[PDB]
């Protein structure tokens, strides 16, 4: 056994524990700076850079090569909200909420917020659209659980907003993503599968009421949904939890 | 020894200075603590014995 | 009362996915197995295909010999009686050779010689599997993060059975092959080395093991909370940051005062987990070789009243 | 007089909720104590885990 | 100092108590009704630990220990310097943890996400309450709870564990450990798989989730999927904590002897209990 | 070369100020060691 | 001193009363527990 | 003036007067309770 | 000190009063708790000893 | 300057009421300390 | 010296004042606790022995 | 950009610093008096 | 030496001062704590022994 | 007619699987011999040549 | 050379105030050391 | 019925494992320990 | 065709493999013969 | 036996040389370890006794 | 033909160079064994 | 050795120098610590024995 | 052994040189440590005994 | 062949320099062993 | 060769500066070892 | 499915026959 | 053709195995 101290009580076990503290501080610094590649530098409520930016500097930029000729992502880099934000600050001082000036679900602010993502479908490994309707997918079927096709769709106001026509599936991952819901007007809307409850004889949507399924953002192509449209649909539906429960 | 200034064309000056500043402080603290832990060089205890304080 | 995304509501099955052929020898890859509906309520239903190359055969055969060697010794301890085999299944053990033999290989098969033979097979199986982990990522063009995270777990495994017994000078310092027996080795190790609770690297190892459960509960619950925005698709959130990544970040920023990104959270994840065995390996290696009484060592370093 | 009812109602609403949470804990603590008495505890006591 | 994308999410509402009285931020931190409560309980708890240090007579953070009242006091109150400060800190800790979970609920409602995170934190709170509140009340004394010290609360773990022999033989303990070890394995695999896809070999395109499925099907023959792994990670962490609280709530209250003796029920099964040979026969 | 984007003019001026700090740090340390060695030599 | 009423132009009166009711009840419970713990003032015993 | 909640100057005077009337009454009941406990068992 | 009123043009009164109320209750509870911990100023047990209530 | 939207008159008005509350709180504390000091002086 | 006011052109007054408020209170509590920790300066114990209140 | 990170102008920083230093001198003056009373009561030197 | 001002063209002044302030206070606390550890320089115990306060 | 085993089985797999088996078997046998004192050639030579 | 966007005359202005605060801090620390050394020398 | 590639590999490992088991069984029995019988 | 090899490639692989097998067999027989002379096990 | 080269067309040489390098080094280290374990072939212990060093 | 995209002549050269290294490694090992066996035979 | 300069075509100087500096400092610290552990070469203990400081 | 240069037409010079550097250093440290462990070859203790420094 | 990008000429230049370093590393290690064996032989 | 982008003149220049540092470091270490071996030799 | 029958029959016959001799081996 | 070459190994395995059991039977019979 070594057990011998170089000085004081500083033995080999003391060297190891202090060495780890230095490594741990270096590791934490690395982890924190690697996690500052999105949303930095900090801003004020007006959009100008904040005076305070924190003890950790921004990391050196890294480049991502997108898998299907979709370009290159450099982070941290220039950042901007391309859409306008329909909010008005409730106070001159920082740290207070910004009230919606209109209909937040329509505007897309607060819990209804959406990100101006790339207006292209997510592609699988082979280059095809990752999400497509089941009747357009070949060889796809409901394998287990209640088949939610033909079931009426009920909102949080206990009224029927339509019926389910199709299921949008994730082809590489083989999972139901969206439910295509036909309204009384005859148009179809998409509802994320995580925001519906597939009951025995109905599909219940807790987030939206009957007179809000019309406001769901539509898809520009009946057999294709883009990342921008998924974000708008998922944001709008989840915004109902706050703005559709009077 | 006259071309040593080219190291700043290789390494980020900010990262070198931060790494060096941390290194020099921790090295200095380590040596001071080593001297404090040796009774022959603990200047706080050497003066205590010299002036008969404890 | 709303859907919690803990189990799937509707299972959808299509043609069996054969996987990406980036640089993988497709002749070594088998066919797709059956679809398990039971697994489909929680994760994917598809079983297989599995790749079995050169390192797959080496790892499968070496580990099978290791498994069979322990089992045959267990049958020997049962007197070849199946009733006794099941009755004392957790009580059988393949002990390492006695300390009188030190590191020598001149130990009888009944008295630790079989432990060395079984340990050799385990050594080949684990390291062959590590190369299999490295080569599977290489054939798909992926990073080697999986192999290096595996190397941290191998480091603790190597210290327990190989590195520390060499440093301690006898195979008797190693872990026996038994269910209840290696739990007695774990308990005896702490008592022999004076309350391993006061090993600083054992305490750090527990801090990261606790933090692994904390971080996976945080990250798992965060992704399920934003999966209504597609948060489960983490790769496309890294390349094209959606509203799922922003809500996930803002929850923790408003809670903790700081947050992660969709990619950086997995750097926190991999490091929180590998530090369990990296720090754990150091602490075990320091026991007996540097410190033999961790509580006495604790008392001389704070950590315990005088 | 109506406004005085309003002020009292809001404070009572705040105090009534604090009572339900506090008394809910007592019902929980009271439950574990009853369960403890019906178990072989007090017939198999344990030593003090702390040095105190 | 907001994030670049943060401003559009700072809207009023989502609170459970009040609604605008405390519905504001202090820097990054959201303040609510429970944000005020969490800060008070936390700040009071820290200062009472600091005050307990001066009564103990130490300033080494590794020696500071707040002990629960001795067994003589039962479930009643104790003097502050004896065991009373532990009780108040426990109440402060309980209030701080519960207020922290409720504060997350309001943050969840404001951002329109699911309530998984406060629910998962409640599992940690109930494990804490099992050791300081439920088990001590069942055993009839506050002195069966662990002290508030960095290394003295490990002495409680050791002393409690060795009261029942080798605590490894607790069957719920074995189940909880398996979940803990598997969770750390799953976290390492999940972190590595995502990073290796996002960070390919060199100068290559970022890998698709199809490659993630392919890697683990090629390795072990099965891939649970992007949604499955996050469900699994959440379940493994909560199941480990659930069985941890279960292994302690039955210890000292239902089981009283050495936990090795429990496993004698398997060996003493009639059809093989009296066969010579082996370990136990 | 040029991984940091410094010209040769900027590199040698930065190194000039850095070396001035190094010698000033060393000069204090040389005097500090001299004072300690007179006070209590370690050889 | 005579302008303390302006606090109701800073904080919502309906939100203060509910929160004030919570504070006063928790204060009373805390003092009762402290008093119920001292043998000289425990009225249950 | 500042008006962070929509109450006017006259509405704040009215509500405060109601708030103080119950504040003094609540104080008075607490004084009697303290006197009752003090008579039964003084703490000074 | 004739223009300390300008602190209110730096800090919004709503967040200041909340912070001050938390701080004042925290400080007051801390001092009462400290005095109860000390046997020389625990007024509850001074009274019990004073009136021979034991 | 001008971080909260209050003008000078509003700042002076609010700070006058705040100080009036502060002195009232201090005055009761001074009486409370005086009563305790007579009962049991700590100096 | 006379240009120290320019620190406010670098640091935000709102964040410094909160930081200074937290720092000053924690420092003051820390020193009061240190004095209470030393028996020779615990003014609660000093008055106890002075007036024979043990 | 040392011409200002906080948006405060030069004369705004002068006025804020003047009030801040007054608060610092008032705080120090009380601290000096409090230290004098303690030193008279129980010196530490 | 005459060009040491050019460090502010390298390092952000906002982070330097915060890092320096944290470093200076922690260094001062460390040295004050070290002197309290030594009985020969614990000025709270030196005065107690000098004035017979034990 | 054993040459047909290559028409069915992949030559990469059989050579490795046989090579893996042969090496593991050889190490196992050498270790069993070292286990038995009658065939530990390192101990046999020590006694024969009067060594340590 | 610049990484922070400060001009040369802004760096000189910032440094001049910084060094003034450094010398003032060092002036107090020297007086503090001299007083402690007179009270209780450590050499 | 049976896949020619699957059968032989599974059969082969079975034959090898059974060979070791019987060889090790005699190794365990003191009456069939040729390494010790020859001693 | 489970391997893509015909007789033209099955016969060649077997011819080399058997030659490698004989060489390994020949050395092992020589190794066993030397051991038996040094220390017979029967 | 003069046609062994065709095995290279079967197995990728890059993996083979790595496989051989790891295999050869482990075998050499293992055998050296076995010799050190045996006291009759521990050349460090043998020379210690022969030259009377311990 | 080949499973690794290597021609016969590409395999002809790789084996011949690999074999020359093998005999070089074996020749050194034979000399090493002879030195050990003379110093301390194991048979 | 006339063509050793071509190592920098293969390896990034930024990567080598950081690794070399970490390796050089860790090695030097370890050797200094090894000599301090051995009383024969602990230059702090040797000075104390020589100058009768213990 | 004049065609051994072809090893670089199979393997990356970057990886082999790193793998050789890690291997060479780990081997030398292990051997230096094995000798330090054996008392017959501990050159620090041998020197202490030869000059009688204990 | 051509698994990295080196030609026949570049590999010849690389291997010549690699062997030059290898012989120098070996030549120093031989003198190191010679000095140790003369100082304290292990045979 | 393009692994690092050095054009055989930046590599000759960088090696020249690197070796200058290596010899300066080795020269200092030699004097350190010589001084210690004179102080108390380790053979 | 004749394949699954052989696997189920083959495993049951082999494991029982191994077990039967092991039971004989035990005594 | 699978059966034809398989049974060739069976006799190769069994006849050698018969020699194996016969040799041990003479060396140490188990009946
Ligand atoms: C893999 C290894 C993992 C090891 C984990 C150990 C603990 C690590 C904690 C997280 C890292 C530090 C905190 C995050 C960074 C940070 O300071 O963020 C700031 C807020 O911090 C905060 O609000 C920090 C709150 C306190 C965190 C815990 C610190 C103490 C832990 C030890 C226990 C102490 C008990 C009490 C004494 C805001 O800045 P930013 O990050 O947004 O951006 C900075 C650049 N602009
Ligand atoms: C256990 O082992 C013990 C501790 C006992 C013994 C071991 C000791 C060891 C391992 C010691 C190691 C010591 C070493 C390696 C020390 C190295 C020290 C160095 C390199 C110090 C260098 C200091 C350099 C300084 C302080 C330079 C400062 C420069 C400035 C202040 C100027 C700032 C530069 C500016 C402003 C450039 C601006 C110019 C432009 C054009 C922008
Ligand atoms: C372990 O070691 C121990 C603890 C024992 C000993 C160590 C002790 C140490 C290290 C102590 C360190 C102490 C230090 C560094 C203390 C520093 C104290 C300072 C800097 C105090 C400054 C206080 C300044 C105050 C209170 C200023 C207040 C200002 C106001 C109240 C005015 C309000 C400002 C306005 C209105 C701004 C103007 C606004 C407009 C719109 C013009
Ligand atoms: C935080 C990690 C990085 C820090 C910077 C690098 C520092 C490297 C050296 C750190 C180790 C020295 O730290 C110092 O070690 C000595 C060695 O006995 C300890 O020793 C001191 O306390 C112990 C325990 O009470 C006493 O037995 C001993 O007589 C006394 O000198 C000190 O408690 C510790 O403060
Ligand atoms: C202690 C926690 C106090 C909770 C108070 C809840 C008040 C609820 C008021 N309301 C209108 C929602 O019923
Ligand atoms: C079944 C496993 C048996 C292992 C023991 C074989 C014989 C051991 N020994 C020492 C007699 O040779
Ligand atoms: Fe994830």
């Amino acid at each position: 056994m070594v057990g011998v101290t170089a000085f004081g009580n500083f033995d080999l076990a003391s060297l190891a524990i202090y060495s780890f503290w230095i490594f741990l501080a270096g590791l934490i610094y690395y982890l924190q700076t690697e996690n500052m590649r999105e949303g930095y530098p900090l801003e004020n409520e007006d959009g100008t850079p904040a005076a305070n930016q924190g003890p950790f500097p921004l990391p050196k930029p890294k480049t991502f090569i997108l898998p299907h000729g979709r370009g290159t992502l450099t982070v941290p880099g220039p950042e901007s909200e391309d859409r306008p934000i329909a909010l008005a600050r409730t106070a001159v001082s920082e740290g207070f909420p910004h009230a919606p000036t209109g209909d937040p679900m329509k505007d897309g602010v607060g819990p209804a917020s959406w990100v101006a993502r790339r207006d292209l479908p997510e592609l699988d490994g082979h280059g095809h659209n990752k999400i497509k309707p089941m009747k357009a997918a070949a060889g796809f079927y409901v394998s287990a659980g209640k088949n939610p096709i033909g079931l009426p769709v009920r909102g949080c106001d206990l009224e029927i907003a339509g019926k389910v026509v199709d299921i949008w599936v994730d082809i590489p991952e083989q999972m139901a993503r969206f439910l295509e819901v036909e309204l009384k007007d005859g148009s179809t809307r998409l509802l994320p599968m995580q925001m519906v409850k597939v009951q025995s004889n109905r599909v219940h949507v807790n987030a939206l009421s009957s007179d809000l399924f019309a406001g769901i953002p539509t898809i520009k192509s009946p057999t294709e949904v883009t990342l921008l449209e998924e974000d708008k649909i998922c944001g709008y539906v989840a915004g109902g939890l706050m703005y559709a429960a009077p | 020894m006259s071309k040593f200034y080219k190291i700043w064309m290789i390494f980020d000056p900010r990262r070198v200075f931060v790494a060096q500043g941390v290194f020099l402080f921790l090295l200095a603290v380590m040596i001071h603590l080593i001297l404090l832990s040796t009774p022959s060089y603990n200047w706080l205890e050497i003066s205590a014995a010299k002036y008969n304080r404890v | 009362a709303e859907y919690q995304n803990i189990f799937t509501q509707v299972q959808v099955r299509g043609p069996a996915d054969l996987g990406m052929t980036e640089d993988v020898n497709l002749a070594n890859r088998s066919g797709v197995g059956p679809f398990s509906t039971l697994l489909g309520w929680f994760g994917n239903a598809q079983l297989g295909p599995i790749y079995l190359g050169s390192l797959g055969v080496l790892s499968l055969f070496s580990g099978l010999m290791w498994f069979f060697t322990i089992g045959i010794w267990f049958w020997y301890q049962a007197g070849w009686n199946p009733a006794v085999f099941l009755r004392d299944l957790f009580f059988f053990s393949l002990e390492p050779p006695a300390p009188e033999y030190g590191l020598s290989f001149a130990a009888p098969l009944k008295e630790g010689g079989l432990w060395l033979i079984a340990s050799f097979f385990m050594f080949v199986a684990v390291w062959s599997w590590w190369g299999r982990t490295y080569l599977r990522a290489q054939a798909l063009g992926m990073g080697k993060h999986t192999a290096w995270a595996f190397l941290s777990a191998i480091w603790l495994w190597m210290v327990l059975g190989f590195i520390r017994p060499i440093l301690m000078g006898s195979w008797s310092e190693a872990v026996p092959y038994g269910i209840f027996s290696h739990l007695d080795w774990t308990n005896n190790f702490s008592l022999v080395h004076g309350n391993l609770f006061y090993n600083p690297f054992h305490g750090l190892s527990i801090a990261f093991l606790y933090g692994s459960a904390l971080l996976f509960a945080m990250h798992g619950a965060t992704i399920l909370a934003v999966s209504r925005f597609g948060g489960e698709r983490e790769l496309e959130q890294i390349a094209d940051r959606g509203t799922a990544a922003e809500r996930a970040a803002l929850f923790w920023r408003w809670t903790m005062g700081f947050n992660a990104t969709m990619e950086g959270i997995h750097r926190w994840a991999i490091w929180m987990a590998v530090l369990v065995t990296l720090t754990g390996g150091i602490g075990i290696l320091l026991s007996g070789t540097v410190v033999d009484n961790w509580y006495v060592w604790g008392q001389n370093h704070g950590m315990a009243p005088l | 007089t109506n406004l005085r009812l309003w002020v009292a109602f809001q404070m009572m609403k705040g105090a009534g909720w604090a009572g339900g949470v506090f008394f809910g804990t007592l019902l929980l603590i009271g439950f574990f104590r009853v369960v403890g008495r019906m178990l072989p505890i007090d017939e198999n006591p344990a030593p003090a885990p702390n040095i105190t | 100092a907001l994030l670049s994308f943060e401003r559009k999410y700072r809207v009023p509402g989502g609170t459970l108590v009040g609604g605008n009285l405390f519905d504001f931020w202090v820097g990054p931190f959201y303040v609510g009704f429970f944000g005020v409560a969490t800060f008070f309980f936390a700040a009071l708890g820290i200062i009472l630990i600091a005050w307990s240090a001066v009564l103990q007579g130490t300033w080494n953070p590794q020696l500071i220990s707040v002990y629960p009242p001795a067994l003589e006091y039962g479930l009643g109150g104790a003097p502050l310097a004896k065991g009373g400060l532990w009780q108040i800190i426990t109440i402060c800790a309980t209030g701080a943890f519960v207020s922290w979970a409720l504060r997350e609920v309001e943050i969840c409602r404001k951002l329109g996400i699911g309530y998984h995170i406060p629910f998962a934190f409640a599992f940690a709170i109930l494990a804490y309450l099992t050791l300081v509140l439920f088990r001590p009340v069942m055993m009839g004394a506050w002195g069966y709870a662990f002290p508030y010290g960095i290394w003295t609360h490990l002495d409680w773990v050791s002393n409690t564990g060795y009261t029942y022999g080798n605590f490894h033989y607790n069957p719920a303990h074995m189940i909880a450990i398996t979940f803990f070890f598997t969770n750390a394995l799953a976290l390492a695999l999940h972190g590595a798989l995502v990073l290796s896809a996002a960070n390919p070999e060199k100068g290559k395109e970022m890998r698709t989730p199809d490659h993630e499925d392919t890697f683990f099907r090629d390795l072990v023959g099965y891939s649970i999927g992007t949604l499955g792994i996050h469900r699994l990670g959440l379940l493994l962490s909560l199941s480990a904590v659930f069985f941890s609280a279960l292994c302690m709530i039955i210890t000292g209250t239902i089981w009283f002897d050495q936990w090795v003796d429990w496993w004698q029920w398997w060996v003493k099964l009639p059809w093989w209990a009296n066969i010579p040979g082996g370990i136990n026969g | 070369l040029g991984y940091t984007g410094l010209t040769d003019e900027q590199a040698q001026e930065l190194h000039s100020v850095y070396m001035s700090g190094l010698w000033l740090f060393s000069a204090v340390a040389i005097v500090a060691h001299l004072a300690v060695y007179i006070w209590r030599p370690w050889f």
